[PDB]
RNA sequence: GAUGUCGGCUCAUCACAUCCUGGGGCUGAAGUAGGUCCCAAGGGUAUGGCUGUUCGCCAUUUAAAGUGGUACGCGAGCUGGGUUUAGAACGUCGUGAGACAGUUCGGUCCCUAUCUGCCGUGGGCGCUGGAGAACUGAGGGGGGCUGCUCCUAGUACGAGAGGACCGGAGUGGACGCAUCACUGGUGUUCGGGUUGUCAUGCCAAUGGCACUGCCCGGUAGCUAAAUGCGGAAGAGAUAAGUGCUGAAAGCAUCUAAGCACGAAACUUGCCCCGAGAUGAGUUCUCCCUGACCCUUUAAGGGUCCUGAAGGAACGUUGAAGACGACGACGUUGAUAGGCCGGGUGUGUAAGCGCAGCGAUGCGUUGAGCUAACCGGUACUAAUGAACCGUGAGGCUUAACCU
RNA sequence: AAUUCCUUGUCGGGUAAGUUCCGACCUGCACGAAUGGCGUAAUGAUGGCCAGGCUGUCUCCACCCGAGACUCAGUGAAAUU
RNA sequence: CACAGGUGGUCAGGUAGAGAAUACCAAGGCGCUUGAGAGAACUCGGGUGAAGGAACUAGGCAAAAUGGUGCCGUAACUUC
RNA sequence: AGGACCGAACCGACUAAUGUUGAAAAAUUAGCGGAUGACUUGUGGCUGGGGGUGAAAGGCCAAUCAAACCGGGAGAUAGCU
């Protein structure tokens, strides 16, 4: 439950340390992003030699919430904090070439793969 | 196809094999006895007039026990009608069971909901509260402007204002049938229906896809 | 806010169309001491439904 | 909304109404029969009667669980050695509420609530 | 509610073993890996229990690459193929919330030797 | 002898010169995507950075971020940042008091709603003897949005790059209603821990006060962030538009006669109210079967006797409620309280015994306590009775029957 | 610039985006030396701007505890007309 | 006005505390001259709040937060 | 030592909400500044209306001070309503 101003942790190499989501895409007036969704990020925090800068916008896919996920027999996964993977503006695709941290399987789609396959655990 | 009287028991959940969980409303079907035949001839249109339940003889008024003693039943907790379709055919005493609903796959139930009683704008319209601080006098939950100015010079009919909230007719269409159980009085939907635990509930099938 | 126009005695006398009071209609004798009584309530000397309940 | 709720708040915040209850039980203890309000009576039933299925069974620990809700010695001794034995085979309902007047006063209805099988002699010392 | 009760206990699960809060518990659930069905184990600490006929659930907290994972189970669910527990826990407490606020040395809990 | 100014907030309502979605003609329209015009007002129609701003520029969204009217809508609804008071300063002007439609810092926003209007909710009487229900449905209100992916199909089209129509499937955003089973929030009425102090004689155990003293949990209920469901399809008549047959006008011509199509607008279809629909409708059932007197003699007034069905009253009350209303129950009784058993929550009471110098630990013990919950149970309270409401129901004509 | 109309001047910095802010330029409409000029540690319920923490300020409001509002009894106003 | 306002001096018990702060009490004085119910909107005054954390707004207005003693340790600048 | 520091009494009055036919013709509550000094306060005294007093706001001079209050000139005058 990722809305504008909120800070996320990252789950990649991608070179960010802290992002801000400055928009919850997929939607007019659409509020949060969840676990599998697209969000529009500046970088606040970046490492010295790294794919990405601070002051960079992208995309970003939310990975692990506070809020968790719910699953078909109304069990829920809640994770300690708020992470997201780099995706490239155009392409969607992560910018990094490792994840760290556990996922979910809600990641599955054709899009996420690469994420699911790089995890070191899935849920 | 006609539908049945019942009562709302309270909300559950059936487990699947595949780890899904559905929610559900009990509904308790009990034997809905016909009380009156309603045809084109004596009454200008074709309906079943039905009961279900049981009343104490000492709250059955004679108007009242003279229209069951006319059907040859019961009394029961009060009477509903259900439009008939052509080919629909009853007869006065007849009892339909829930099993009317055994290969019906949704469902509309019809409640009263639970009454609310005096709300304000904010829970009854969903109207946007109005600034907690930053100079705010006295007008948090009011409901800001109604009108214009001496264009129009009124209020509009219609217009959204505090008052009683709940406690009304209020159908939920599309429900997934569930379970069907004739030996138990059930209806198993899924989700929820209008109303409180022990309320009355008309179920009629879905008039959607 | 307050009033343009005095509103009239026959105003008055219409908002006022529901203030009349209702006599008690719902008064028992006590079978034993013969004191009228509210029903449901005790007498003034202490009797509810012929049985002295309260020796006052 | 107020659905399925129970407890009288009556014009009083929480600790008022249990000092209150707690002074009025002993009260109805000592006296046998008390006359009050009528829903302070009817609110009276449910601090009352638990007393007196507690003072059923005589024990340490339930005379001072009695003492902590009557704070008054003479009260959980009556209990005890009184009441819980006049009581021991009746199934609840030890008190009865009866309507009596209204009060000169404020017009407040009152009633009198009574412990069901009176003794007039523990009433009158 | 005789008709829930009825409803409910035809449902619920009758080898359930006996856990509490504190103990270290591991839950083999069945997952959809890809177009596979396997267990997997979901392993950490009790850290709250909602005793409630069928809706009955358990919180497991667990740490995954230095951060905190929780998951709530429904107790009586065909996902949740076994509950064991693997350490028996010390705890005063129903509920562990403050266990959130604690990380490795802190958040340890003494064995249950009884 | 006062009609409060800009902007914002809240709440809107209309127009259409239409921003999106829908239909269509032309295109310098291959496709995809556009341009322009016609038809269309059903719904939908961003959040931020800067500034008092409206606007505007900028960032990032979106199917889209419409243009206008409504006292440049809306202060007896809120704000008070801009802007006309009094303080003060700078630049400029003035000898000066002062001045600026320059800037700068600071700077009191009242009104208990009588009438209209509106949102709710009652009381009265009527509907023609009275009464209890179930309805018919005139009329009124609500709703009406849309993305993306997939299949068709890498097809039609295209040198390629790219890439459809028509139709079908799925899943979302926003919005709306209901519900509390799940996930949670709350839960001063449940359980526990703990600081200071005062009391219950003291120990031990408890209770008062300090924001519920401060906290950790949490039942029922309420509830969203929770999870169900909805917008439709279909039908009718159309708009712009496309046509068939066809003269006037030997031809041509969608039109004059005749005929086929055609949109989110319109009428239906869906949901809610609804016979005060005074045009007061229908169906089923229930109840009432005594005399007398008087006058201006008539649908007249009164008296004695009668008092039904039903309604109400009183009481115990409710997931019903401001009050009223509405629902359940009243001993031939589970309506409320208590009581019993359970569940739930808290988390191993007290007392005693053992270990330790002691703090404290261990055992008895998952103990004790446990609200609004579930299943039971007449222990308490729901009294035999009373009040309102009557006593066969107008005239005319017709149709049956006497 | 407490002074600059044109003006949100231009350039740099900070922000995803900054009519304000900070640094710089000089084209000072209309700075300037006791009408004192330019600095200045400390001080300030002083004006402008940024950040960490913090949060119902807000997304977006939910539940709860109290005093009113509502009902009964007693007393009993007002402006206005 | 039997009015939450104003009015100079003196006295200074216990526990905790630096204290005449503050909390609980003693002596002593009081419950404030309409009460009874109910548990709607909305207003006032409070408590708790998922995820987010200034996105609010003219402006963090209001809230929330910090808060004691001891020891360690503490930058630019400075009139030292 | 100090117009030194933190902080009650005491003196003051920066912000907000409430109240605005008030509990109050300027307050209440939560916060706020000074608190050995150009401090604060009691009792009594002196200055008087074109006059006083003023760390200066046209502030204050007995609840509206760019000329107090009361009585008088007085029925000022009012080409105005
Ligand atoms: N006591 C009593 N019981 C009833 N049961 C049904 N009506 C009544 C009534 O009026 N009184
Ligand atoms: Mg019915
Ligand atoms: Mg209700
Ligand atoms: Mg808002
Ligand atoms: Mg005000
Ligand atoms: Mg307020
Ligand atoms: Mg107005
Ligand atoms: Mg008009
Ligand atoms: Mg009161
Ligand atoms: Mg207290
Ligand atoms: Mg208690
Ligand atoms: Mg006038
Ligand atoms: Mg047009
Ligand atoms: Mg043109
Ligand atoms: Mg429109
Ligand atoms: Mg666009
Ligand atoms: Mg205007
Ligand atoms: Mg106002
Ligand atoms: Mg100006
Ligand atoms: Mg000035
Ligand atoms: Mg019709
Ligand atoms: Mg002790
Ligand atoms: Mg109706
Ligand atoms: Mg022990
Ligand atoms: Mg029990
Ligand atoms: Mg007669
Ligand atoms: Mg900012
Ligand atoms: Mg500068
Ligand atoms: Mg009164
Ligand atoms: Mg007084
Ligand atoms: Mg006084
Ligand atoms: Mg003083
Ligand atoms: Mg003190
Ligand atoms: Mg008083
Ligand atoms: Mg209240
Ligand atoms: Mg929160
Ligand atoms: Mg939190
Ligand atoms: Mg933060
Ligand atoms: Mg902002
Ligand atoms: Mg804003
Ligand atoms: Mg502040
Ligand atoms: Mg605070
Ligand atoms: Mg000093
Ligand atoms: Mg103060
Ligand atoms: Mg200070
Ligand atoms: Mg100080
Ligand atoms: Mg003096
Ligand atoms: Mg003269
Ligand atoms: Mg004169």
């Amino acid at each position: 439950m990722i809305q504008e101003q909120t800070m996320l942790n990252v789950a990649d190499n991608s070179g960010a340390r802290r992002v801000m989501c400055i928009k919850v895409l997929g939607g007019s007036h659409r509020r949060y992003a969840g676990v599998g969704d697209i969000i529009k990020i500046t970088i606040k925090e970046a490492i010295p030699r790294g794919k990405v800068k601070k002051g960079d916008v992208l995309k970003a896919v939310v990975v692990r919430t506070k809020k968790g996920v719910r699953r078909p027999d109304g069990s829920v996964i809640r994770f300690d904090g708020n992470a997201c993977v780099l995706l490239n503006n155009n392409s969607e695709q992560p910018i990094g070439t490792r994840i760290f941290g556990p996922v979910t399987r809600e990641l599955r789609s054709e899009k996420f793969m690469k994420i699911i396959s790089l995890a070191p655990e899935v849920l | 196809m006609i539908g049945l009287v019942g009562k709302k028991v309270g909300m559950t959940r059936i487990f699947t094999e595949d780890g899904v969980s559905i929610p559900v409303t009990v509904i308790e079907v009990e034997a809905n006895r016909v009380t009156q035949v309603k045809d084109l001839a004596n009454d200008g249109y074709r309906a079943i007039q039905v009961t279900t339940g049981a009343k104490k003889a000492n709250r059955v008024t004679k108007p009242e026990a003279g229209h069951f003693a006319k059907a040859g039943v019961e009394a029961g907790r009060g009477l509903w009608e259900f439009r008939l379709a052509e080919g629909e055919e009853f007869t006065v005493g007849q009892s339909i069971s829930v099993e009317l609903f055994a290969d019906v796959k949704k469902v509309d139930v019809t409640g009263t909901s639970k009454g609310k009683g005096f709300a304000g704008t904010v829970k009854r319209w969903n109207f946007r509260t109005q600034d907690a601080t930053h100079g705010n006098s006295l007008s948090h939950r009011v409901p800001g402007s109604i009108g214009q100015n001496q264009t129009p010079g009124k209020v509009f009919k219609g217009k959204k204002m505090a008052g009683q909230m709940g406690n009304e007719r209020v159908t939920v269409q599309s429900l997934d049938v569930v379970r069907v159980d004739a030996e138990r009085n059930l209806l198993l939907v899924k989700g929820a229906v209008p109303g409180a635990t022990g309320s009355d509930l008309i179920v009629k099938p879905a008039v959607k896809a | 806010a307050v009033q343009q126009n005095k509103p009239t005695r026959s105003k008055r006398g219409m908002r006022r169309s529901h203030d009349a009071l209702t006599a008690v209609t719902s008064l028992s004798v006590d079978k034993t001491s013969g004191e009228k009584h509210l029903r449901h309530h005790i007498t003034a000397d202490g009797y509810y439904r012929g049985r002295k309940v309260i020796a006052k | 909304m107020r659905h399925r709720k129970s407890g009288r708040q009556l014009n009083r915040n929480s600790s008022h109404r249990q000092a209150m209850f707690r002074n009025m039980a002993g009260s109805l203890v000592r006296h046998e029969i008390i006359k009050t309000t009528l829903p302070k009576a009817k609110e009276l039933r449910r601090v009352v009667e638990p007393l007196i299925t507690l003072a059923k069974t005589d024990s340490v620990a339930n005379r001072r669980l009695a003492f902590a809700r009557t704070r008054d010695n003479e009260i959980v001794a009556k209990l005890f050695n009184e009441l819980g034995p006049r009581f021991a085979s009746r199934a609840g309902g030890y008190t009865r509420i009866l309507k009596c007047g209204f009060r000169a006063g404020d017009n407040a209805p009152m009633a009198y609530i009574e412990l069901v099988d009176r003794s007039e002699k523990a009433e009158a010392a | 509610s005789n008709i829930i009760k009825q409803l409910e206990q035809e449902q619920m699960k009758q080898d359930v073993p006996s856990f509490r809060p504190g103990d270290t518990v591991e839950v083999k659930v069945w997952v959809v890996e890809g177009s596979k069905k396997r267990l997997q184990a979901f392993e950490g600490v009790v850290i709250a229990i909602r005793n409630r006929g069928l809706h009955s659930a358990f919180t497991v907290r667990k740490i995954s690459n230095g951060e905190g994972v929780e998951r709530v189970f429904q107790t009586h669910s065909p996902v949740v193929d076994s509950i064991s527990v693997k350490r028996r826990g010390a705890v005063r407490k129903a509920k562990l919330y403050y266990l959130r606020e604690r990380t490795g040395k802190a958040a340890r809990i003494k064995e249950r030797l009884n």
